[PDB]
Order: structure tokens, then C-alpha cells, then sequence
RNA sequence: UCUGGUUGAUCCUGCCAGUAGUCAUAUGCUUGUCUCAAAGAUUAAGCCAUGCAUGUCUAAGUAUAAGCAAUUUAUACAGUGAAACUGCGAAUGGCUCAUUAAAUCAGUUAUCGUUUAUUUGAUAGUUCCUUACAUGGUAUAACUGUGGUAAUUCUAGAGCUAAUACAUGCUAUCUCGACCCUUUGGAAGAGAUGUAUUUAUUAGAUAUCUUCGGACUGAUGAUUCAUAAUAACUUUUCGAAUCGCAUGGCCUUGUGCUGGCGAUGGUUCAUUCAAAUUUCUGCCCUAUCAACUUUCGAUGGUAGGAUAGUGGCCUACCAUGGUUUCAACGGGUAACGGGGAAUAAGGGUUCGAUUCCGGAGAGGGAGCCUGAGAAACGGCUACCA
RNA sequence: UUACUUUGAAAAAAUUAGAGUGUUCAAAGCAGGCGUAUUGCUCGAUAUAUUAGCAUGGAAUAAUAGUAGGA
């Protein structure tokens, strides 16, 4: 369902006419997030409402491009990924590893599993915690 | 008083920080301005730059526009009669965005019969019309959205809920009730 | 501030002060040239070690280096 | 350091007010003057032991009764 | 810090104003204008540090209120004036024009420049939009609004902007092949012709430049400014011509 | 990092002796010249007498000082100029290192997420629209005068008078063009015409004849971007009632019409000096601190409020999340962070209150006014001392 | 594909390491000088990844992808 919510959910600013009728009985407005990342056939004709998705919301993918592995999917359009780096200890001349967890809006134009690799891109800050939005899915 | 920094907060962490500095002037808030119905009444806070915002505490009447056809008109505003946020808004009669409110019908109404030469209730292809618009008209009030900030420019601007908008909030007025 | 001048200090102590070689050489340098301290001894010994100091990292390095 | 033992803490009062607070909170986790107290465990000790002393002289008339 | 800063320490400076570190404990603070804090030379530090037309700041602001120095035509009275890269200033008195332009070594050089010269200013064209009423403009390196341009000027570009009219007499497209300048990082004051643009989106753009000896460097689009077309420079470029060699 | 000792002479282990420098801190005696230079420390960022450390005027905002200069073209003013109003600065500088352990800060990004005094560059005919523009209006200061109080950079009542303060407010240009004759064109007629504020709507898409002459929107990697258009709305802005030096051009001879150089100001963009938030990675000791955060916002969703603006920032209503043996949370820190300083052959170790950069603070909590910029302390208000 | 390694742009001045110069020497300090100046000449004034990000050349080493079946 799209209109589960006490306000009622839509793309500010886009106004389907009652007196023109037309084929689709809903007009979406899309854009491309550019960077080559193909935009989704599920944004475009799906039929979620998103403020913050890369494709239909008003938010832009700017500077960092960051790239993480799935760990938790399991509250309400955002997810976790974990990031594993190899720092480097110059005293004793070898590595160790770290990691450490990125929280991600994800658009509903996505099928996320725990696991499989995804690739973030940077907005604006989305809430307390989260800046990045997911822009690509790789399957694990 | 109210001030927004991000450093009284728990961390992401859930850890616990000491604070930084002294609350700062670049970050303050301001108490809410709750607009009520009534003879307009209209502060003037200034902000930073030299800027203006006119804070809206009382505002009666207000521009409501006919998407469809696509005009404006500036009638009165009756009361509030749903908010998404708080039924304790609409209990209070205060107007902020997003508001759905009962406005008056005449001079919409007035405008229709001498652009349409047809009267409401009891070219005609163009005429035609939504019926939950017209029951509406019959009554005498429309079901309108408020949609600007009364506290950020001291107005009440907003449109007529037309179909799948006033579908959903029919439903919900009639749901709730 | 302003900004500080450059001092350094212009001699320097040997490693193992008393050695009586070298408090020999010692006496026979300031004796023929008419020095007058351990001190002028010591700064001209400074200066040299700098200059052998650097000639030889030179000639580590590799030749048309 | 945060919790020192500061000079002057009566015209440091506010400070050690939020200082509490910030403990307080911070140490909700785990809640969720020598001499004196040598003064305090000794007379626990001789007050348990005149005890000890009241309850074997009971303890030998209850004996003595019962012989 | 409350506010902006009015001082402007010794140390602190830019360094290719050259100015000793024993004389004083503050430097000349550029006063804002067309070029940007750290790519200025204010008109002090080239009156009385590299003219030595003068010998004090009271000096040169006797000179300046005497009403001689001319930046880009117009008079200016202020003397921590941020003249910049690519400027005219003109003494008359003296009969000089001088185009501030960069020496191989980094620093501003004096360039000695000639009157049908000094008639115009070359300006790196950096943005252009459509201004209120539906005018474009284009907005240049130093600040200069120039309107109705030629259509076919994209950002990246050269303008040659007669000064007596503040009107735009022709220009140079940045293509490969142009002879450009380079006025920041490392290898600033270099000349050379444009290569390869090497162009990332979202990042930085590089660019692959060639000098006279085909010796190749590789600096940022931030950098790149484009002078004329190949073997005839617009303007008259210091001696050396750029070429930094051993 | 080694030197001496044991036994007839030799090798280990050991014992003993033997050593070092430290812008390290204290202190003792001596202390002539020349150049240079620093000048903190009680885990007391503990308390301060007194003086001073922030004011400001050009030809160009306001002078009838009962100020000074006479005197000489100045019967509105005109030189000089105290006082006071107005404008601006006072947010920089200087000082200290208490707090602060992903905080600060360092390198690296973003603002398609925002304010910006100033500087600098551009930029505002709206001709008309039924009943002063040779230029509206009222105040107030200094001043005159009457007074109060132990006392302060305290001030009351009454009388004057100015503005760049205050409050008001008025004065054709183009599209087509039948016709005319053709050039150098002129022409009946048809029509169009501010900015700012707020909302809604729309656009901003783009896989043959011949007189040889002529006729058949942008930017980005990306946008709801720049920009334009429609209908309305607004306790509503702006669209020059200001000032200096000059005295030219024209004539219907009116004290008529025109006009030069530059001061100040003003809307909207651009720039500059800034600012606010933010991406990536990196901190010392502690596991005999193993679970942490969530009522009292902890993680996320939606709507609103608030803000210069993003955002649990805050409030509602929802879900029940978030961090953690890759060490989270807690405790300690004689912890401001960095550039740098000392020193070792390397590897490392220790120092960095302290000449530059950043941050934070002005006895301790909190709070606010002005202003482009302050949660300011040589500003204000109350609370503790 | 990445780790990793090469070259590059980036890492303020001062400090450090160097070059030049008879501050009377020195500690220091600092950036042109000759000419027929009407068109010329001379020199020296460089270096300082120690991680994160950015672009780039890589063949090894350590991880990480990816032939078959039927008629």
C-alpha cells in the first residue's frame, strides 16, 4: 500500500488534473542521480511515495561514493552496512583489520538482503545519523 | 531558551558527551507561534541578516486557490478540521501547514456561475465537475489544504482538495469520527 | 610574537672529555697557534666534522648523482 | 581531569553542580574520615563481642539449669 | 573568533609577497575585492616592497591620495587594494603601464607594459548564466559581470575585455592545442599548450599540459588559464616564458 | 654501549666496583666589552588598590555656541569649530590553557542544504488609468532656565530648533504595419507594457524557383536548476524630497529651458572578506570496567513547529531499533589539538602552557539586547562566591 | 575486482636540510646585478607520504571471480 499514513503521501508540487483524462491515473516526476547510475524501472513506474530516494525525492548524490556489505535490514528504509578496512601499525610494521558501520537510507525501489554488497552515494544529512543513500544493489 | 545543537545528544554509540562550549547564538530557536483563528494579529521577528519573518499569531482570512481550473481567491477561513500531527491542534483551532480547514464558498462559488454561466447544485463538458466538490458548494464550506508556514510568513495560502487528496481525507474525517 | 631569530650554538664538547692524548694535542695546537681556549679548539673541531660529516654522505651516494 | 578535587569548589559551584549531574547519568549503568571509620568497625567488633559475652553467659545458665 | 578578521600576521602571509620576517609583526590584509585573500598583491607591497617607489606606508598612501595608480583604468585610493593576476596598473606620472603577471619562480612579476597594451585585460570566463529579464552574463576571474556575451562562451574560457569599456572584444576556446597558463600549486607561472583534459565527474578535472621543451606536467582545471592560441600568446609574457628548467 | 677484580696461566655465570648527559628543576660564588634575545608554572583558570588599554570628520548629513577671525562681494547660510544628533568602529586585537579522549585538531571533501555589513562588477523610464514637486509633516538633542540625592559617566519638570535621524510622498518605449516612393524612408491603423512578499499552476522537450540578391533558450555528472509566464494575495518593501565644487550651453530675454566633475544612498544578482553545518581516516593509560542506549529521544518513518537553513533540533503519532572481544559503555588523564623541540645507527621513545594555524574561556551556573557579524563579559540582567 | 607497489597532483609560512652573499669575522639577516640602459648579459635561489582521500603504470606474491551436457 502507498497512503498507510496519517498525512497523505505525495510528490510536492506535481498535480494530476481532475478535469484532463489521461492514460496513467498517476503522474510520477523522475530524475537520474547522474554518475551513471542507471535509474531503477521500479522507480520509475512504481508507485511509492519517497522523499529521500536518489530518483524521485528532492535529494542530490554528491562527493563520497562509498561502498559497504550488508548487515542489518531490518528497520524501516534505512539499513547498515560495515565498511573493513586494514589499518596499519608502523611500529610493528604489519596490518590489522577494522571496520565500522555506516547507517543508509534505502530507497523502496530496492530489495536489499543481509550480505550482498551495495554502493552508497552521499547527500545531504537524512537524519541523526545517516548521510549516504543507497544507489546500487549487488546481489551476494 | 530553546536552542537546537547536536551536542546535547547521545551519541550514535549511545555514549554520553561532556559538553563542548557555550551554547551559541548561531543555533538558537524561537517559540512557536501558535496561529489561531480570529482578527489578524502579526509580529515581526528579525533574523539574522537583517532579514524579516513575520510571525502570524491571530490571522482570519487567507488565498485559497482552485487548482483545477487554476485561480485564486482570498476568502475566510472557518475552522480546523484535521492536522496530521496533533488532534490536540485541532482541537485548539491552530493553524500551521498542512492543515485541513473549512473555508467559505462565495466567491468561488460567485466565480463559477459568471464564468460557466450555470449555477451549483439542483461548454457543460467543461462545466462538469467533481460531485464531492459540488455537495460541498451545496453546503456552503469547502475542504481546503493550508498550505504555507503562518509562523514563517504570516499568511494562509492554500488549495482546494480536489479528488484523490479530498478522497483520502473524507476517509480519514469519516473514519475518525 | 614576532618572529624569533636563528641562533645555534657554535661548538661542541668531544665525547670523552679528559684523554690525555688529547689533552696533549690540545696543548700543542693552542701552543703553536696561539689560541687560548679549548673552546676556539672545539669550535674550529665542530666546523670540521660538519664538513667531513657532509663530504662523506656525499660520497656514499652514487656517482653524477 | 573531570571529578578533581578543586580549590576553591564553593566558587566553583555551578561547575560542581553539572559535574554531579553528569555522573549521576553517566553511572545510572552500574546503580540502575579513616580514623573514623577504624572508630566505626571497632565498635561494631566490641559491640558483637559484649553480645558474644551476654549470649554464652545465657547459653551457661541455660547449662546450669539443665544439668 | 566572532566576526571576520581585521589583522593580518607576518608569518601568516602569502609567501610569494616576500616580505622579510624581522621588519614587523603584521602584514598588509588585502581588503576584499576582485581577487581572492591568498592571490592578491595589495597595492602597498607593490608600491613600496617591489617598486620601492616608496619607503613607507605613509608614503604610499600619500601617492595613492595624490590620486597616480589606476587598476584596470579606474582610480584607486584604498591601499591595501587587492590587485591580482592578470591586471593593469598604470602609473602616469611615471609613464608605466604594468601588467601583473606571474614569474617562473611563483611570485607576481613586474611586467612592463606599453599603452595599446594596457588598453585590455584577459579574463578567465567561470560562469555563465541567465540573469534577470532573461540577459545572460558571464562572470569572469576577478569578479567582473560582463553581459549579452557571445553565445558561443563556455565556461573554461578566455574573454578579452577592453578595459575603457568594460566590453568584451573577443575570445579563446579551451580546446587542446591552446597555449595556456598556470597560476596555482606547484608548478605555477608555467606556460605551456594544452594536451589532455582528463575528466572526472564528481571530482576534480586534470589536465595534461606540454612546455616548449615537451617537457610534461599534469595540474588541475582549477589551474588552467587559457592565454592564446598556439606560438602567438595574447598577452606579453615575462621574460624566461615560463619555461622552469634546472 | 662497557672498564677493574678470583686462578700458576684459560672460559662461562656471578658479585663488587666503575660511568653517563638531561632549552630537567632547584640553588652557590663570580659577572668588563660587542651583536642578539627570552622573560609560565602551588593539579591556585586563586584574590586585586591605582593609572591606562576604543574611539571617530572630509570640499561633500545637521551649527544662530549668547566660540574664535575680522572684513570685505557675501541681509538665508558660506572661514574655523567645542557641544549634541546622525553614520561607522567597538565581534578585530591582546591574554590564558579550566573544560574537552571521535570532541578538539590534522590532511581530505560537500553545500543540488544555508546567512553574508563591506569591497568589487553589473543592475530599477513602468506614457495613461475620473474630485505641493520651485520640493510635505511633526518631533527631540546640545542650548536657555527651575530642581532633587551623602554619593555614580544618576537625572526630573518647562521652554526652543535641525537631518542622509523620523514619518510621509507626486513629478513615453517597442512589436507588427495597409498605404506612400522608393529612399535617408514616413506612415493610417492593430496591439503590448514595474519590482519585492506568499501560494497554486504552466513552460525549462530534445535517442525549389532567381534580376543571383532574396522568399520558402542555456548549464551540470544530476535537479522541482538558472530564467520566463498566468491568477491572486501582503498591517509590506523598493522605484533618490539628500550633500560638494563649478558655471557652461541655449534662446521664444524668462531671474525660462538645458548641462559638467563626485559625495552619499538604494533593490536584485555575481564576486570578495567571512560564517554554519558536514564526508573519509587517524588519539594516551583501563577488561580485577562485558554488555550498552531506550519513561526523561536512544535508532528509524511521517506531518508539523523552529532555524539563516539541513537534521530527533524540538513536538506529535508510529514502528523496536542502535553500538559491542575488530573492545562498545564506564573510570583515569600533573589531555587544549597540530606545525614543531630533544635524541637514538635504524626501529622507536619522550616532550609541544609557550613567537604561526585552529579551538575554547574571561570568578562559577544560566539569560538576553543591539548589530551583517556576540549567547560579547574594558555590553546588560538576575543567581551562587 | 582488491590488497600491494611505481609515478603524479595535494600536505601554509616559520622551523629543518642545502645554494648564494667579506654582516670587520661570527650567531645571524636576506632575495637580484652589470650594459652602448634604444630592445641587451649574468648567475644561484631545490628538497623534506609518515598514514587517509585523489589521478596513474604494473608481469610476481596473498585473496576473488569464472566448462559441461544432449542428439
Amino acid at each position: 500500500t502507498v497512503q498507510s499514513e496519517r498525512a497523505f503521501q505525495k510528490q510536492p508540487h506535481i498535480f494530476n488534473n481532475p478535469k484532463v483524462k489521461t492514460s496513467k491515473r498517476t503522474k510520477r516526476w523522475y530524475k537520474n542521480a547522474g554518475l551513471g547510475f542507471k535509474t531503477p524501472k521500479t522507480a520509475i513506474e512504481g508507485s511509492y511515495i519517497d522523499k529521500k530516494c536518489p530518483f524521485t525525492g528532492l535529494v542530490s548524490i554528491r562527493g563520497k561514493i562509498l561502498t559497504g556489505t550488508v548487515v542489518s535490514t531490518k528497520m524501516h528504509r534505512t539499513i547498515v552496512i560495515r565498511r573493513a578496512y586494514l589499518h596499519y601499525i608502523p611500529k610493528y610494521n604489519r596490518y590489522e583489520k577494522r571496520h565500522k558501520n555506516v547507517p543508509v537510507h534505502v530507497s523502496p525501489a530496492f530489495r536489499v538482503q543481509v550480505g550482498d554488497i551495495v554502493t552508497v552515494g552521499q547527500c545531504r544529512p537524512i537524519s541523526k545519523t545517516v548521510r549516504f543513500n543507497v544507489v546500487k544493489v549487488s546481489a551476494a | 531558551g530553546i536552542s537546537r545543537d547536536s551536542r546535547h545528544k547521545r551519541s550514535a554509540t549511545g555514549a554520553k558527551r561532556a559538553q563542548f562550549r557555550k551554547k551559541r547564538k548561531f543555533e538558537l530557536g524561537r517559540q512557536p507561534a501558535n496561529t489561531k483563528i480570529g482578527a489578524k494579529r502579526i509580529h515581526s521577528v528579525r533574523t539574522r541578516g537583517g532579514n524579516k519573518k513575520y510571525r502570524a499569531l491571530r490571522i482570519e482570512t487567507g488565498n485559497f486557490s482552485w487548482a483545477s481550473e487554476g485561480i485564486s481567491k482570498k476568502t475566510r477561513i472557518a475552522g480546523v478540521v484535521y492536522h496530521p500531527s496533533n488532534n490536540e491542534l485541532v482541537r485548539t483551532n491552530t493553524l500551521t501547514k498542512a492543515a485541513i480547514v473549512q473555508i467559505d464558498a462565495t466567491p468561488f462559488r460567485q466565480w463559477f456561475e459568471a464564468h460557466y454561466g450555470q449555477t451549483l447544485g439542483k461548454r457543460a463538458a467543461s462545466a462538469k465537475i467533481e460531485s464531492s466538490v459540488e455537495s460541498q458548494f451545496s453546503a456552503g464550506r469547502l475542504y481546503a489544504c493550508i498550505s504555507s508556514r503562518p509562523g514563517q510568513s504570516g499568511r494562509c495560502d492554500g488549495y482546494i482538495l480536489e479528488g484523490e487528496e479530498l478522497a483520502f481525507y473524507l476517509r480519514r474525517l469519516t473514519a475518525k469520527k | 610574537p614576532r618572529a624569533p631569530r636563528t641562533y645555534s650554538k657554535t661548538y661542541s664538547t668531544p665525547k670523552r672529555p679528559y684523554e690525555s692524548s688529547r689533552l696533549d694535542a690540545e696543548l700543542k695546537l693552542a701552543g703553536e697557534f696561539g689560541l687560548k681556549n679549548k673552546k676556539e679548539i672545539y669550535r674550529i673541531s665542530f666546523q670540521l666534522s660538519k664538513i667531513r660529516r657532509a663530504a662523506r654522505d656525499l660520497l656514499t651516494r652514487d656517482e653524477k648523482d | 581531569g573531570t571529578y578533581r578535587k578543586r580549590f576553591n569548589e564553593k566558587a566553583r559551584s555551578g561547575h560542581m553542580a553539572k559535574l554531579k549531574e553528569l555522573k549521576r547519568i553517566r553511572n545510572k549503568q552500574f546503580t540502575r574520615s579513616k580514623v573514623s571509620r577504624l572508630k566505626k568497625k571497632r565498635l561494631d567488633k566490641f559491640i558483637e563481642h559484649q553480645l558474644k559475652r551476654e549470649e554464652r553467659k545465657t547459653i551457661i545458665g541455660k547449662l546450669q539449669d539443665y544439668k | 573568533a566572532r566576526g571576520p578578521k581585521k589583522h593580518l600576521k607576518r608569518l601568516a602571509a602569502p609567501h610569494h609577497w616576500l616580505l622579510d620576517k624581522l621588519s614587523g609583526c603584521y602584514a598588509p590584509r588585502p581588503s576584499a575585492g576582485p581577487h581572492k585573500l591568498r592571490e592578491s598583491l595589495p597595492l602597498i607591497v607593490f608600491l613600496r616592497n617591489r617598486l620601492k617607489y616608496a619607503l613607507n606606508g605613509r608614503e604610499v598612501k600619500a601617492i595613492l591620495m595624490q590620486r597616480h595608480v589606476k587598476v584596470d583604468g579606474k582610480v584607486r585610493t584604498d591601499t591595501t587594494y587587492p590587485a591580482g593576476f592578470m591586471d593593469v596598473i598604470t602609473l602616469d606620472a611615471t609613464n608605466e603601464n604594468f601588467r601583473l603577471v606571474y614569474d617562473v619562480k611563483g611570485r607576481f612579476a613586474v611586467h612592463r607594459i606599453t599603452d595599446e597594451e594596457a588598453s585590455y585585460k584577459l579574463g578567465k570566463v567561470k560562469k555563465v548564466q541567465l540573469g534577470k529579464k532573461g540577459v545572460p552574463y558571464v562572470v569572469t576571474h576577478d569578479g567582473r559581470t560582463i553581459r549579452y556575451p557571445d553565445p558561443n562562451i563556455k565556461v573554461n574560457d578566455t574573454v578579452k575585455i577592453d578595459l575603457a569599456s568594460g566590453k568584451i572584444t573577443d575570445f579563446i576556446k579551451f580546446d587542446a592545442g591552446k597555449l595556456v597558463y598556470v597560476t596555482g600549486g606547484r608548478n605555477l607561472g608555467r606556460i605551456g599548450t594544452i594536451v589532455h583534459k582528463e575528466r572526472h565527474d564528481g571530482g576534480f578535472d586534470l589536465v595534461h599540459i606540454k612546455d616548449s621543451l615537451d617537457n610534461t606536467f599534469v595540474t588541475r582545471l582549477n589551474n588552467v588559464f587559457v592565454i592564446g592560441e598556439q606560438g602567438k600568446p595574447y598577452i606579453s609574457l615575462p621574460k624566461g616564458k615560463g619555461i622552469k628548467l634546472s
